[PDB]
RNA sequence: UGACGGCUCUAAUCUAUUAGU
DNA sequence: ACTAATAGATTAGAGCCGT
């Protein structure tokens, strides 16, 4: 008989400190953590995406009720959760004719044609942000359809990578998104049906908008304080390995700072997806310093977390370049081996947060499970747990289940319940997905709101 | 004395807006009495309150609050309240619903003026908070600690996790029996052309030039010329027991490899037994499925669950692909895998149709259906009443219990 | 690319071992 | 040293549907 360990939902904090477990919920009683004075929009799309996007904001400026209101709690309104204005009347708008979009589909050259298409809209943005008095906080780019599909090296990889260098916050919102109502595959039904899940659609576009416009939705407060949480990503270039960090951790008030630290890093060597101890110490050395410039003190622990394994020479740079009294903890986890439990009586799947502890250097944890407070499981079928193994490093396995399963609570791109997997890694390689499509890039903008 | 805000509304539908407000007023340090708040005749006691504990009556307005003769009640009541205090401020509408005219309401209330929610919640909060302060209604301090309780009590005391005890049953099938010994035999030169063990029937591989396997030396004897002659004394026998302890450390080879060649046997018996067992098999990018196939299954079920299927004009078909892992505990972890076939007889050779297929086929099963369907199918394989073999030699076999492990966990939900 | 999740198909590396160059 | 084979492992990706 196995028995399974339970790992309760850590609380993030909202307007006032005040604790929830839910941001749509938190948000929508207590209100962000950081409120902003207002959003000045930014639109770059046609006469038809200007007029849905305004109609977009005008309908999440009255509440939204979604069908199975019980399960996906409702939306209020922009102004009624935020606290902030976001007006639609209030638009920067830069037009895009759909002719000069069809001249640039006509080119034979495929990279040329998806390097035009981003250059469009960039090159408006670019000239809008020094050639408009009128300021703006985001730039919603409402594309049309025929961008998303006969362009396919990616639209949206380029497009917020080549706007790195002059740190502008954007939010593509492909207009089958917005007008998902007028957007039908020929059966008379629209093709992804948002009916029953308008509100948690409203929830997840405000989210994203109010974060790269300025505002902290809601903070984590639930994790060891003097410690780094890291994470690194490595992305393929065909033979080269780029290696990608995020770092999270409390502040001398106990406030969560999460920022990138990352730089261009590649490593040529016959194992897959490892670094040359160049490499590394540099990493290291800039999440130290970065630590360091924040808080003043050195981390009392250097929580090094990755999808893969590190080796022995790594290790060894990373200790070399670590001063003293810091711990490191180096942990693996991964999403593969299928551990699939089935509850014997009944037909909901197991809870969310149940953790099999394998030994002493190893974990199962369910990042995915069904929520009661939502009622609502976050997994259609059966939810793979994670796979939590303390590669190096000295640790107690449920401090690090309870430490991922907070790092799996801070996704600002998505309102949900909580991430499948930590955050620190998915926002590293959303990073990784972009600092790759373009050139290197020098200093890259450390913060997510240039990436996500 | 009177110092609560009643709030009024319909029982079903309004509930959304009245507990957002009722939420946020009470966060504002006022004390707020709403049924979905806070009931437990139960006409005597908002009546108390209207006649004496209430100080506000605020409507929540809709297009169905105002069918509601249960809410008329409430305006009647609080009409003459308001009489009793002369407070011609007391009803204050809370007009939510844009279809509502706002001129088609009770003469009661059609003479007083709105608090308008229609376009945007946000400034009718604002304007009720205006009203409020304007007409010098006391509120507390706003402390986030009774008002917390209240918060807990409506939605945070609803995240609690019941803490009763349940069952799971998982998709790893222990290896209940290993054989005694690990045998490292040597027909380097005895091996005719130096073959693959495709011809051996008993899983064997040549670790270095030692052909290790869980088969005595004679064992192979009709498939392997030359190697029919060979002699015993001079076979390296190492104790699984030690191995799988990871106590037998030889420079001959290490604990690691040796789990290893133990890990590929066991893969190779599954799909030689596999073989001898009635099921067709399926080619999957990165293991071997096997579908099962009309005729191998009654009514396509087995063990009440079924294992086969048709679909609208393919056939889905329960697959399943076996890896032993000893770590943790020595287990055959199992996954489940749908094929879907033409016509129950051969699978589509189109990758993207089959997968296509999966994905529409897996909305209709759920969690039970999952589980009865693996349990089902697993139990076919069983040879004896609780368990199957799976022959690792002539003589040594690897025996596997035909249920899953159970994990037992801490706690449920509702 | 509002999102999340499951799955499917490729691909390489690592390690061991033998063969050959 | 360097290629080929058989694995098992460990990681990438590309993809395609569901909600
Ligand atoms: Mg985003």
């Amino acid at each position: 008989m196995k028995e399974l360990i339970y790992i309760h939902e850590p609380n993030i904090l909202f307007a006032n400190g005040q604790k929830c477990a839910d941001p749509r919920d938190g948000l929508a009683l207590f209100g962000p953590f950081t409120k902003i004075y207002g959003i000045k929009s930014g639109v770059v799309g046609t006469q038809y995406g200007l007029s849905i996007f305004k109609n977009y904001i005008n309908h999440i400026q009255k509440p939204i009720y979604n069908a199975n209101n019980i399960t996906r709690p409702m939306f209020p309104g922009f102004e009624a959760v935020f606290g902030c204005k976001w007006d639609a009347d209030n638009v920067v708008f830069k037009e895009v004719t759909k002719e000069e979009i069809e001249k640039i589909l006509y080119t034979e050259s495929n990279h040329k044609r998806t390097y035009d298409l981003v250059s469009l809209f960039i090159n408006k943005i670019i000239t809008a942000n020094k050639n408009e008095d009128e300021k703006v906080d985001v730039w919603f780019l409402v594309i049309p359809d025929e961008i998303y599909q006969y362009c396919r090296a990616q639209f949206h990889d380029q497009l917020k990578a080549r706007l790195l260098e002059h740190t502008i916050p954007t939010q593509i919102l492909r207009e089958s998104t917005l007008a998902w109502r007028d957007f039908k595959n020929k059966f008379g039904a629209p093709k992804r049906d948002f009916s029953k899940i308008e509100g948690h659609l409203a929830w997840t576009i405000s989210t994203a908008a109010f974060y790269k416009a300025g505002g902290k939705p809601w903070k984590l407060s639930d994790i060891r304080s003097g410690v780094c949480y890291l994470g690194l990503v490595y992305k393929q270039i065909e033979p080269k390995n780029a290696c990608c960090a995020a770092q999270m951790f409390l502040d001398n008030g106990d406030g969560t700072v999460f920022k990138g630290e990352v730089g261009p890093w590649y490593n040529q060597e016959k194992h897959e997806f490892h670094l040359n101890p160049k490499e590394a110490k540099a990493l290291l050395t800039q999440a130290l310093n970065s630590y360091k410039e924040q808080n003043g003190v050195f981390p009392k622990e250097i929580f090094i977390h990755a999808k893969t394994k590190f080796n022995g020479q790594e290790w060894n740079a990373f200790q070399e370049v670590t001063p003293e009294g810091t711990n490191l903890v180096g942990v693996t986890i991964t999403k593969t081996k299928p551990l699939k439990l089935f509850k014997s009586e009944g037909n909901y799947p197991i809870m969310r947060g149940n953790a099999f502890i394998v030994n002493e250097r190893s974990a199962f944890l369910w990042t995915v499970g069904y929520v009661p407070k939502t009622e609502s499981t976050l997994s259609m079928e059966v939810p793979n747990p994670i796979f939590i193994e303390i590669n190096k490093g000295e640790a107690d396995i449920e401090q690090v289940l309870k430490d991922v399963l907070a790092l799996t609570k801070l996704n600002y791109n998505a309102c949900i319940y909580a991430d499948g997997v930590p955050v620190t890694l998915r926002f590293a390689d959303k990073i990784g997905e972009i600092l790759t499509a373009s050139t290197e890039l020098k200093a890259p903008p450390l913060a997510f709101k240039y990436y996500i | 004395a009177r110092n609560k805000i009643f709030i009024s509304h319909a029982a079903p539908d309004d509930n959304d807006f009245t507990k957002w407000l009722a939420l946020k007023l009470i966060a504002l340090g006022y004390e707020v009495w709403c049924d979905v708040l806070f009931l437990d005749d139960f006409w005597k006691v908002i009546d108390k309150e209207i006649r004496e504990g209430a100080i506000k009556f605020l409507l929540a307005t809709s297009e169905i609050a105002i069918k509601r003769d249960g809410v008329l009640k409430e305006i009647a009541v609080a009409e003459k309240v308001k009489k009793q205090l002369k407070d011609d401020n007391f009803i204050i509408p809370l007009i939510i619903d844009e279809n509502l005219s706002y001129d088609d309401l009770p003469p009661e209330i059609i003479r007083l003026n709105a608090v308008d929610f229609k376009k945007s919640w946000a400034v009718g909060l604002q304007d009720l908070l205006k009203a409020l302060d304007d007409q010098k209604v006391e509120k507390n301090s706003p402390d986030p600690d009774k008002s917390n309780a209240l918060y807990q009590q409506i939605f945070l005391h609803n995240k609690g996790i019941i803490e009763r005890e349940e069952i799971y049953d998982s998709n790893w099938f222990s290896i209940l029996s290993f054989p005694k010994e690990l045998r490292f035999h040597d027909y380097e030169k005895l091996m005719p052309k130096g073959f693959d063990v495709r011809e051996l029937t008993y899983p064997a591989v040549r670790y270095k030039n030692y052909l290790c396997t869980f088969a005595w030396e004679y064992d192979f004897m009709h498939q392997l010329p030359k190697t029919e002659t060979y002699n015993s004394s001079q076979t390296i026998r190492i104790p699984t027991e030690e191995i799988l302890s990871g106590k037998y450390d030889s420079p001959f080879i290490g604990n690691f490899e040796c789990q290893r060649l133990i890990v590929q046997l066991l893969n190779k018996a599954f799909e030689l037994r596999m073989k001898e067992k009635g099921v067709r098999e399926y080619p999957m990018s990165n293991k071997m499925g096997y579908w099962f196939e009309k005729g191998k299954l009654e009514k396509d079920k087995f063990n009440k669950v079924l294992l086969v299927g048709k679909q609208k004009d393919k056939h889905w078909h329960f697959g399943i692909s076996a890896a032993g892992k000893l770590y943790p505990f020595p287990v055959l972890m199992i996954s489940s895998h749908i094929f879907f076939t033409k016509d129950g007889k051969e699978l589509i050779e189109s990758k993207k149709i089959q997968h296509a297929a999966r994905r529409r086929q897996g909305k209709n099963w759920w969690n039970d259906d999952w589980r009865n369907k693996l349990l089902a199918f697993v139990k076919y394989l069983s040879d004896d009443e609780n368990s199957f073999y799976l022959e690792v030699g002539s003589e040594e076999k690897i025996y596997i219990s035909n249920e899953p492990v159970q994990f037992v966990g801490k706690v449920s939900y509702n």
